[PDB]
RNA sequence: UUUGGCAUAGUUCC
């Protein structure tokens, strides 16, 4: 035993995956409740997607004055093992050169 | 082709060195005035 | 402790390092109507800095075109930042290209 | 893309990209893109057929479903960057038919163009009627609407909840709400709403509201507050004494029982005692909890129980009737707020040829700047369907739903085509010169009230480090006199008046001073 | 650290010293109220029993007094505090002793706020000097902040769950300063532009105009209603204009009445032509435009917004800068009370049948638009052949996208102007936009005949997808409907793709309004 | 929640219809003819019947605390 | 200087509607008639609930106002008695009120309606009207009680809507637009109403400049409570009260 | 909370009276009724029974605040008359109307049923 | 002092100083049970 | 086969049925189940 | 007849 997970409410895991509307109302659970919530301390949490830039994809931008006249990044992970990202630019400088 | 309301007023406010819009008009003396040769 | 805290909080990391944490995740669900409850679960969310004046990010880009709602979005300091899925949207769970 | 619509080795859920003009091809299995189903379109035909129609249409005791659609390769995930590599069709009996050539190689079709709009706005009818600033104000407004917010609300000790009486599901109704169960648990009631200027109380977005109706149950709800308590020296529930407890205050213990917990049916007025809590100081020290102030409500519900640990766990609700009085906040399908002006008796209130006097009457002011169109066609269709006995349709995208059918189907009934109708004045019984236009509006009753809001104060409680006024309504605190309105003060030279509100009326103090070195003494 | 203490906002030096919570203090809703008069604010018995001002016994006021301290803190029209010469309080929220009670000459009794008293009103943000004015208190029934109509101009206030704050000054000599500086009536005209800060808003406007027509005949005991709601009437009912063989007053007859003093002005109605005042009938005006005060009489004209309104040399602007505050203010009040309780008579609205045109107008309409349609693919025909030729100094992709521009600007515009000529003579859109109510002759072009085009950051709808719009469109589409000109109406309604590109041409107004307000806060304060 | 005892605009009592109501709908009839028939002649009564959501029939499904 | 010599034909008298028509009177005192239907004619019905058991579905308030809005017959008892402000008794004695009792239990696996036929009276002359279906009260599960008493006062519909006697009184004059009161943009949209006195083809009376209001048209439909006659006596009675009550103080006032 | 309660419309407290009589100083022969507690139901009639009067001048009536129950008539007459006999005329012309009105409506109802 | 369980609905004597238990169901949710004092409603 | 001029019934069919098989809020339980 | 604070989230109004 290394811990306690909380469940998140009609999925898979949950004691109310599967059940019948009569049941839902045996458990004193509304049937037409959604799910997809933790139980946190009594209070309900819900999860908000956070959005984030596409990864292993070739990027080419420039900026405003920066030395450099286009940039390239590529965002890199590797199949959600570990190293969460890695960001290697690949730049130009400009034409600008005292 | 140039900046009016909240932003120019910032910047009149605040005078910069370096204004996003520069201009420089400019009103011509005689026959250039006229004719659109000189012009 | 360490999910229990996360997901009670909403700072998202360890307890000794929530100065960096993003905060914003894991709210407390809305339950003043059913509309209320099914938008809360149905949710979106930009990371970038809700101060930010420069509002590119803020805007409707045409790529959302029914994959996020044209209308629903909050007014204020997050306007555009907050966003919906639309109705039939779906997002993918994920696999391996073996 | 042939494997992936058998669904053999490649999942339905993978995409697939070609670049012709850069020549590279992209296949993502990723977790997190966003994808939508849409329709197949072969040649310039559908393959979705009538035999695929009808055994969904029999989908019940035939296992044939979703998946099985799916299966057949009739539909497909499209992701947002393969978008971009696709030829869509709105409409297909529209799109793929014989025209002058617009495009002719179309690749894909939409199931219903009006499910790029998200739950809250699947709610308002007639949405392409409107404007888009007012969508985006129905879309905020419908999350805070009063309505059963769940069937099972009388188990849960949440703590703040409103549940109103007398729901109603809408006369003008979206396709795309059977989905969203608004049917099933709606929030708000269909109102029989008049646009008319009639004494000037609904002037700037206010409402005139029948008192009458008001008085039959129209938009009265409930209100639900949960405290809580635990006993965490050695503090215990009991009832505390006068004359043997430390702590004390001006409220009434004589309301709870033995253990200290009031048993449910007792009416409590504002400032009394719910939970009485004893600390033995080392000889007693009152920790009573107290209702939050000017709340007159009775107590429904007592539950007691251990918490995780092992000490006593109690959770005590109170419920209170709203009836909607003239500071409250009332809102329609289509960005349209306001809140109570004033209310009328039913012979006050400007009546038909056959005595219906509306429920709501809205100034005619707020429509010319706004142009919620939606709002009249919803009105004119919901007058049509109270007289047929069907529900109207308003999904966005029609067609088959004009303003000239609307209106042809409601001269049918003996009703003007447009919608008004001759009213009489309500003091002196005689007509009004110009026709209004009245019929059946489907309101919200807005989270926003005013016994929530009202808030005064005249030296109450103050702060511990600066010695000022709290701050918080429920901390009876004071109204902050900002950089702006002491800018204002001074714009108007009202010196004395400035000095009184930044000194006076705020924290007054006095000091020693020495006269050689500028020090406190 | 100390340094953080003392940094900025929420620290000491300017979060307690230059701005601080105070006392006597309230904060509630706002509801209208155009029964009462211009420097009354309506108050809810609640706020007045909690809020107190200490009155100084004297033996003008010990009887008073004295009755009010037997009241007690419990009904309304007492006392909370009993203050001794001493300094020492007296209680008298619970039973007090008999001896207490006693009152001489220079105590102070905490009395509460009663009708009357003077308070100062306050609408944040405080932009200008017209939001912080004084007031007079009427207490009412029910529980929110009453305030006349006329008044939401200056604070920039509508009643859809808006809140204003409450300031009581709790000394003579501030009461005074109060009284005689920054009350309601002496700041009708403001000195930032020097116009009137307030007028009439926009249903007294909505009615006024109709009121003055030519067309409006009184009966006698409608005249005798609107002369019981006139508080500035001598008592001498005028003879009517036409007098047999029926008595019949007149609209303008009764604003007259209304008018004060011996005020001269001549403005013109919004609806005014470029002839009349040319060629003949100059002084006759067969649209009854060009008004006419002579005397305090309102010989001819229509009124409206540019009559009754807050701008410069108006009706009321005259009142006041010849007859001054305590007369303009009577004259707000009796022009609303006025009009409103005729309006009683006519009626007001606004529906589907006056947002509806006429089938020679659709005809029209449509006609236009298939014609600009035309011209955008003729001139995207030219382009394409390389035969358009580039204007000085602009590019090519600039040249074209003026002309496009440009036609579909005037496609829309003619649309307008076909629509606002087909109107009606009983149309509420035209009786809400010509008495300068509420709306636009912009507004009922989009309701009646065309939308228009949608624009982001100033250019066309972008290219979102490679080189299209939507993924309903071929790539490289230049048309109107490609870009977003949406050819419907309101009231026809907007294909999925002008819905799309309608919300994302209001995102930017929205995104506008939220950016726009902390910088324009952080000018005001840094000029202060 | 459970049908109102009168209408809301006005007056007239409407409680006493909703099974009756409910059975002309189960014996085919259409509802504008159902509303003739119960005698709800004006359309401030009919929206009355026509948008009644029943949700005290959900609320009995839940076992008493007792 | 004189008063009106007013005239009434009844068109239609059923149980539940009086159609009539007033002629040579003032609009002004058609009017008065027409509102006094509605606020000022004399009810009985339940204005004092205490709840013994409640352990259905809807709370106390719910129930009791519901309970409220059930009419009770007061055909012939509503002079009789006495408003509870103006009695000499403690609370309630039977001279001021009529008390009810609701006594109800569910011991059944079928779904029990709790009607007004349950309301239980002392005075049999006060009855819910759906005693000669039945207005619903509470719908009860298995176990679930309700026990009650209840109090009928006497009131108007001033005071609150549960003592309004009528359903729908509607009121019309002049139904063809002779004297121009109502001006139509278009006249040939509008639907003829019930008693237009016109041809097919004609859509507006011609006008009339020397013309009056005159010949109110009414219909007045009773809620139950009272039979719709003694609606309109009580209303030209009760009016008559008032003017009578004004001449009075007015009397004393002058003297 | 401060919701006055219902019965305050109609019921007159201690210390009210239901009507005082005062007199205007601006034009002669003119005279201003305040009633407590009444409404448009009252004011209506009294006005248009006044205007029927061909001794009466003005003749009119309004209610100050909707909020607050109160009704001022005001009446001025011609010289050789009083406004307070020309207020007492009218109540009784209208007392009279309204009992021929419940007879004629009494007679009708006997004459429609059994007739 | 008399609590109803929340799940067998058997109401059992549990007093001050006493562990929150229901005999013959194993239960941990107690409710109280509803007063014995009157309470007037207007029927409003 | 084609379903000409009857589609604003079929495209709903299909709605529906979608919304039968997987509900609104499959994202959340889809993602924690894997 | 006595007074907890820090942080985060959501909402109302310009
Ligand atoms: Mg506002
Ligand atoms: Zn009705
Ligand atoms: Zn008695
Ligand atoms: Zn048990």
């Amino acid at each position: 035993f290394i811990g306690k997970i909380p469940i998140m409410l009609r999925s898979t895991y949950c004691l109310l995956n599967g059940l019948t509307d009569r049941d839902l109302c045996e458990l004193n659970e509304c049937p037409l409740d959604p799910g997809g919530y933790f139980i946190i301390n009594g209070s309900e949490k819900v999860l908000i997607a956070q959005e984030k830039m596409a990864t292993n994809t070739v990027y080419v931008f420039a900026k405003k004055d920066s030395k450099y006249a286009y940039t390239g990044e590529c965002r890199s992970c590797l199949e959600n093992s570990s190293r969460p990202t890695s960001t290697i630019w690949v730049s130009m400088l400009a034409r600008g050169g005292q | 082709n140039v900046t009016l309301g909240v932003p120019r007023l910032k910047e009149l406010i605040n005078i910069s060195k370096k204004p996003k819009t520069p201009s420089l008009t400019v009103f011509l003396l005689g026959q250039s005035a006229r004719d659109a040769e000189r012009a | 402790d360490g999910l229990k805290y996360s997901l009670a909080t909403g700072n998202w990391g360890d307890q000794k390092k929530a100065h960096q944490a993003r905060a914003g995740v894991s709210q407390v669900l809305n339950r003043l109507t059913f509309a209320s409850t099914l938008s809360h679960l149905r949710r979106l969310n930009s990371p970038i800095g809700r101060d930010g004046k420069l509002a590119k990010p803020r805007q409707l880009h045409n790529t959302l075109w029914g994959m996020v709602c044209p209308a629903e979005t909050p007014e204020g300091h997050a306007v555009g930042l907050v966003k919906n899925l639309a109705l039939m949207a779906y997002i993918s769970v994920g696999s391996q290209p073996s | 893309r042939k494997l992936r619509r058998q669904m053999d080795i490649i999942v339905s859920e993978v995409s697939m990209i070609r670049d012709i003009r850069e020549r590279e091809i992209r296949i993502y299995t990723d977790a997190g893109r966003i994808c939508r189903p849409l329709l197949i379109v072969e040649k310039q035909k559908l393959l979705l057929k009538k035999r695929h129609i009808d055994q969904l249409k029999e989908r019940e005791y035939n296992n044939y479903s979703w998946q099985d659609l799916v299966a057949s390769g009739v539909v497909e995930y499209i992701d947002t960057l393969e978008e971009e590599t696709v030829m869509l069709a709105m409409t297909p009996d529209d799109l793929q038919e014989k025209e002058v050539a617009y495009c002719s190689t179309y690749t894909h079709c939409e199931i219903h163009p009006s499910m790029i709009l998200g739950v809250c706005a699947s709610i308002i009818p007639f949405p392409d009627h409107n404007q888009s600033p007012r969508n985006t104000y129905q879309s905020a407004m419908g999350k805070q609407a009063m309505g059963v917010y769940i069937t099972n609300f009388h188990v849960r000790m949440d703590t703040l909840a409103h549940v109103l009486y007398y729901p109603q599901k809408p006369l003008v109704t979206t396709r795309s709400m059977e989905y969203l169960r608004f049917r099933e648990l709606p929030a708000g009631i269909n109102s029989i709403v008049a646009i008319a200027s009639y004494t000037g109380y609904n002037q700037e977005d206010s409402v005139i509201m029948n008192r009458s109706a008001v008085d039959r149950g129209f938009f009265r709800s409930v209100f639900y507050r949960s405290y809580k308590e635990q006993e965490s020296q050695e503090e215990v529930f009991e009832k505390p004494t006068r004359e043997t407890c430390q702590g004390m205050r001006h409220a009434i213990y004589d309301k709870l029982d033995d253990d200290g917990l009031i048993a449910p049916g007792v009416r409590v007025s504002g400032d009394d005692v719910i939970i009485g809590k004893t600390v033995t100081l080392p000889t007693k020290r009152d920790c009573s909890t107290f209702l939050r102030t000017s709340e007159t409500g009775i107590v429904d519900q007592v539950m007691v129980t251990l918490n995780q640990e092992g000490y006593k766990f109690c959770k005590i609700r109170v419920r209170s009737v709203r009836i909607p009085q003239i500071g409250d906040k009332f809102a329609s399908r289509h960005g349209q707020k306001g809140t109570c002006g004033i209310q009328y008796r039913q012979e006050d209130m400007p009546f038909t040829c056959e005595g219906i006097t509306p429920d709501i009457i809205i100034n005619p002011h707020a429509i010319p700047s706004r142009m919620t169109i939606g709002h009249l066609i919803e009105c004119l269709q919901g007058k049509v369907s109270a007289n047929k006995g069907e529900i109207g349709d308003a999904t966005p995208f029609n067609d088959a739903v004009n303003v000239q059918k609307i209106s042809n189907l409601l001269s049918d009934y003996g009703y003007h085509l447009r919608g008004n109708e001759v009213l009489y004045n309500g003091f002196t019984g005689r007509k009004i010169t110009s026709q209004i236009f009245i019929g059946p509006t489907y309101y919200q009753r807005l989270k926003h009230m005013v016994d929530d809001k009202i808030h005064s104060r005249a030296r109450g409680p103050i702060q511990i480090l600066n010695r000022q006024p709290m701050e918080g309504r429920s901390r009876d605190g004071g109204l902050r006199f900002g950089e702006m309105e002491r800018d204002c003060q001074i714009a108007h030279g009202a010196a004395q008046f400035l000095r009184e509100r930044l000194f006076e009326a705020s924290d007054p103090y006095q000091v020693h001073v020495c006269n050689l070195c500028g020090i406190m003494a | 650290s100390l340094k953080q203490r003392l940094k900025g906002k929420e620290g000491r030096v300017r979060g307690n010293l230059m701005g601080k919570r105070v006392d006597f203090s309230a904060r509630t809703v706002i509801t209208p109220d155009p029964n009462l008069s211009i420097d009354q604010v309506g108050v809810p018995r609640s706020i007045a029993a909690n809020m107190t001002f200490a009155e100084i016994v004297t033996p003008f006021n010990i009887d008073r007094l004295q009755e009010l301290v037997r009241r007690g803190n419990s009904q309304y029209p007492g006392a909370k505090y009993i203050i001794r010469d001493n300094g020492d309080r007296i209680d008298l929220r619970f039973h007090p002793k008999p001896s207490d009670l006693h009152l001489q000459t220079g105590y102070k009794v905490e009395r509460h706020m009663c009708d009357g008293d003077i308070v100062i009103f306050n609408r944040q943000p405080t932009l200008h000097k017209m939001s912080m004015m004084g007031h007079r208190v009427r207490i009412l029934p029910w529980s929110t902040f009453r305030l006349n109509l006329s008044v939401t101009t200056p604070y920039n206030a509508d009643f859809d769950g808006d809140e204003m704050n409450l300031h009581l000054p709790q000394s003579l000599e501030t009461r005074a300063e109060i009284q005689e500086l920054a009350m309601v009536p002496r700041m009708i005209v403001t000195p930032q532009s020097n116009r009137p800060v307030m007028g009439i808003v926009q249903d007294t406007l909505t009615a006024v105009r109709k009121f003055t027509k030519r067309d409006v005949f009184l009966e006698r005991g409608e005249v005798m209603n609107l002369l019981m709601f006139l508080s500035t009437w001598d008592g001498k009912v005028p003879q009517p204009a036409i007098l047999k063989p029926r008595p019949l007053w007149t609209g303008k007859q009764i604003f007259s009445l209304i008018i004060p003093g011996h005020i001269n002005c001549i403005r013109t109605h919004s609806t005014h032509p470029d002839d009349e005042d040319s060629g003949p009938y100059k002084h006759i005006s067969p649209g009854d435009t060009k008004v006419v005060v002579e005397n305090g009489e309102l010989i001819m004209g229509i009124l409206c917004k540019k009559s009754l309104g807050t701008s410069a040399g108006s009706l009321v602007h005259i009142s006041y800068l010849e007859m001054g505050h305590d007369i303009t203010r009577l004259f707000y009040s009796n022009i609303q009370t006025v009009i409103n309780n005729w309006l009683l008579i006519e009626g007001h609205t606004i529906g589907i049948g006056d947002s509806i045109a006429d089938s020679k107008t659709y005809q029209d309409i449509q006609n236009t638009i298939k014609k600009a349609k035309q011209d955008v693919i003729e001139v995207i025909e030219k382009a394409h052949n390389n035969e358009l030729e580039p204007t000085p100094g602009n590019t090519l992709r600039q040249t074209f996208e003026n002309q496009v521009n440009r036609i579909l600007n005037d496609a829309r515009d003619k649309t307008g102007s076909s629509a606002q000529k087909s109107l009606s003579e009983y149309n509420n859109f035209k009786s809400m936009v010509v008495s300068g109510a509420k709306g636009s002759k912009i507004n009922i072009s989009q309701v009646i005949a065309v939308v228009g085009q949608q624009n982001v950051e100033g250019k066309r709808i972008p290219f979102g997808f490679k080189h299209r719009t939507l993924p309903h469109f071929i790539k490289d589409d230049y048309g109107p409907e490609s870009r977003g000109f949406v050819e419907n109406s309101y009231l026809a309604g907007l294909t999925p793709t002008e819905f799309f590109f309608h919300a994302m041409g209001g995102r930017e107004g929205l995104i506008d309004t939220a950016v726009k307000t902390a910088e324009t806060g952080y000018i005001q304060r840094r000029l202060i | 929640m459970i049908i109102p005892v009168r209408c809301f605009t006005c007056g007239k009592i409407v409680g006493n219809k909703w099974e009756a109501y409910l059975g002309l709908l189960q014996a085919e009839y259409t509802e504008g003819d159902a509303l003739d028939a119960l005698g709800l002649k004006r359309y401030c009564c009919r929206r009355m019947l026509l948008a009644h959501v029943d949700l005290i029939e959900k609320l009995l499904n839940y076992a008493p605390l007792e | 200087p004189y008063a009106n010599q007013p005239t009434v034909r009844i068109t239609e008298l059923t149980d539940e509607n009086v159609k009539f028509i007033i002629e040579n009177t003032d609009l002004a005192v058609a009017n008065s008639i027409r509102r006094v239907f509605i606020a000022e004619v004399p009810i009985i019905a339940i204005d004092w609930v205490q709840i013994d058991a409640n352990s259905s579905v809807l709370h106390d308030e719910f129930i009791a106002h519901r309970l409220g809005l059930i009419p009770l017959t007061s055909d012939d008892i509503v002079d009789k008695l006495q408003y509870s402000r103006d009695c000499t008794c403690e609370e309630f004695c039977p001279e001021c009120s009529v008390e009810f009792t609701l006594d109800v239990r569910c011991n059944e696996d079928q779904t029990r309606h709790v009607t007004s036929r349950d309301l239980i009276s002392n005075s049999p002359r006060v009855i819910p009207v759906t005693s000669r279906d039945d207005i619903l009260i509470v719908k009860l599960r298995k176990g679930q009680e309700l026990r009650l008493r209840a109090y009928a006062k006497k009131g108007f519909g001033k005071e609150h809507a549960k003592w309004n006697p009528t359903a729908g009184v509607a009121f019309e004059y002049d139904p063809d637009n002779a004297l121009r009161h109502t001006v139509y943009p278009k006249p040939e949209e509008w639907p003829k109403s019930e008693y237009s006195e016109l041809d097919e083809d004609e859509s507006q009376a011609p006008y009339d400049p020397n013309g009056k209001p005159e010949r109110f048209y009414y219909n007045v439909e009773s809620c139950g409570s009272l039979r719709p006659e003694t609606i309109v006596l009580s209303a030209l009675s009760g009016l008559k009260k008032k003017l009578s009550d004004l001449q009075t103080q007015l009397s004393h006032e002058i003297q | 909370m401060n919701a006055p309660p219902a019965f305050e419309s109609f019921l007159l407290f201690e210390g009210e009276k239901k009507i005082t009589i005062n007199k205007d100083t601006k034009v002669p022969n003119a005279c201003l009724f305040t009633i407590n507690k009444e409404d448009h139901t009252l004011g209506n009639i009294i006005k248009s029974q006044l205007l029927k009067d061909p001794q009466v001048l003005f003749a009119g009536y309004k209610v100050p605040h909707p909020l607050e129950h109160k009704i001022i008539i005001r009446v001025q007459t011609t010289p050789d008359y009083s406004p307070q006999e020309a207020f007492t005329n009218a109540i009784t012309d209208l007392i009279s109307e309204l009992s021929l009105l419940e007879e004629r409506f009494r007679v009708a109802i006997k004459d429609k049923q059994e007739g | 002092m008399i609590y109803i369980c929340g799940e067998c609905h058997t109401e059992n004597e549990i007093k001050s100083r006493d562990p929150i238990r229901c005999r013959e169901c194993g239960y941990r949710i107690m409710y109280k049970k509803r007063t014995k004092r009157l309470v007037v409603f207007d029927a409003r | 086969e084609i379903t000409p001029d009857l589609w604003q019934e079929a495209c709903w069919i299909v709605i529906s049925s979608y919304f039968d098989e997987k509900g609104l809020v499959r994202q959340q339980l889809d993602s924690f189940d894997e």
